[PDB]
């Protein structure tokens, strides 16, 4: 069990900055180390082999180095297309072992979300259910508070929040928040509000509707 | 070389998981190492074992005697069997070809280890409440297991889309997607979300209709 | 000297 420890799980960077990822091997693996790049929805792809060598097609801004127990992957002049997870791997002996992976984030100017609220569809209500959906699109940074209010009172039970991966195009995030409640509870109350509190304003963005509609 | 994983995406606990790797463009008896590697939720990678071009095989000790890798040289396929699976074997399973400082990976195939039954999704259209743009959505609720695929207008609508990772609520998954278009596009032009759930042989096309005042 | 590093 050669253990490959990577420095930090998440690193924030800016376009044009050098970024360096490190991996420390528990035993001496010589030069036999590979770095892998993994973008969302894709398999890992070999980037560096024999610690220093760019694989076919890999851009010159990627370098790697090290020997013994210490290895570094270097991104010179970070680009948006380099947003990905990176993993070190040792092939000195079996079993092959990977580092835990490092996720890069890009920094960008703060952006407030565009917020849209959706009452239950007639189809869901006819089948006896009720879900209210709030989309929060194209914002930064990632940490955003969504609070649901039903007739003014907060509800945290039945809320499912899902974020996209950071978009390499504009470095923003989007997220969906879904409040699910029983149709009979839905029909007992009038107003439904989603409130987004984000570092971009001291006042939350509020989207609301009344069941009267 | 091209590698493609196949097999059932849902396996009941304590039973055996079998996957096939179909290889094309290269002979599995000619050279290299032919591996199974899996990726857990949370993205950790574990190498499972190999079969060599000469039919010798070896396994990660972490798998005990649970694992067997086997091959068909007439069909140019090699196979994974993992006995007595539990929930901690839920993972995306990859096959790879390694050697000569090359690494090729398949796209992988998700296998969920659970006793729960395959359930088809309900698909709800999210029309705006009764600006320069309009945002519409699609809510896909109550399915099992992953994955689903979701497109808008048969894929021809791609820009302006955000599709949110599925999350498990109760025993079932929920996923949503939003699409943003210019305000005069819809409703005069049709916008439909196309939802496929292969495990249940479900294919649904839901038109987003405006709400009634 | 195994995996991708093995010569064939």
């Amino acid at each position: 069990d050669i253990v490959m420890t990577q420095s930090q799980k998440f690193m924030s960077t800016s376009v044009g900055d050098r970024v360096s990822i490190t991996c420390k091997a528990s035993q001496n693996v010589g030069s036999d180390v590979a770095w892998y790049q993994q973008k969302p929805g894709q398999s890992p792809k070999l980037l560096i082999y024999s610690a220093s060598n760019r694989y076919t097609g890999v851009p010159d801004r990627f370098t790697g180095s090290g020997s013994g127990t210490d290895f570094t992957l270097t991104i010179n002049n970070m680009k948006s297309e380099d947003l990905a997870d990176y993993f070190c791997q040792q092939y000195s002996s079996y079993p092959l072992t990977f580092g835990a992976g490092t996720k890069l984030e890009l920094k960008r100017a703060d952006a407030a979300p565009t917020v849209s609220i959706f009452p239950p569809s007639s189809e869901q209500l006819t089948s006896g259910g009720a879900s209210v959906v709030c989309f929060l699109n194209n914002f930064y940074p990632k940490d955003i508070n969504v609070k649901w209010k039903i007739d003014g009172s907060e509800r945290q039970n039945g809320v499912l929040n899902s974020w996209t991966d950071q978009d390499s195009k504009d470095s923003t995030y989007s997220m969906s928040s879904t409040l699910t409640l029983t149709k009979d509870e839905y029909e007992r109350h009038n107003s439904y509000t989603c409130e987004a509190t984000h570092k971009t304003s001291t006042s939350p963005i509020v989207k609301s509707f009344n069941r009267n509609e | 070389v091209q590698l493609q994983e196949s097999g059932p995406g849902l396996v009941k606990p304590s039973q055996s998981l079998s996957l096939t790797c179909s290889v094309t463009g290269y002979s599995i008896t000619r050279a290299y190492y032919w591996n199974w590697i899996r990726q857990f939720p949370g993205n950790k990678l574990e190498w499972m074992g190999y079969i060599l071009y000469d039919g010798r095989s070896d396994y990660n000790p972490s798998l005990k005697n649970r694992v067997s890798i086997t091959r068909d040289t007439s069909k140019n396929q090699f196979f994974l069997k993992l006995n007595s699976v539990t929930a901690e074997d839920t993972a995306r399973y990859y096959c790879t070809r390694e050697g000569n400082y090359r690494a090729y990976w398949g796209q992988g195939t998700l296998v969920t280890v659970s006793a729960a039954k395959t359930t088809a999704p309900s698909v709800y259209p999210l029309a705006p409440v009764c600006g320069s743009s309009v945002t519409l959505g699609c809510l896909v609720k109550g399915y099992f297991p992953e994955p689903v695929t979701l497109t808008w207008n048969s894929g021809s609508l791609s820009s302006g889309v955000h599709t949110f990772p599925a999350v498990l609520q109760s025993d079932l998954y929920t996923l949503s997607s939003s699409v943003t278009v210019t305000s005069s596009t819809w409703p005069s032009q049709s916008i439909t979300c196309n939802v496929a759930h292969p495990a249940s042989s479900t294919k649904v096309d839901k038109k987003i209709e405006p709400r009634v005042p | 000297a195994v995996g991708i590093g093995a010569v064939f």
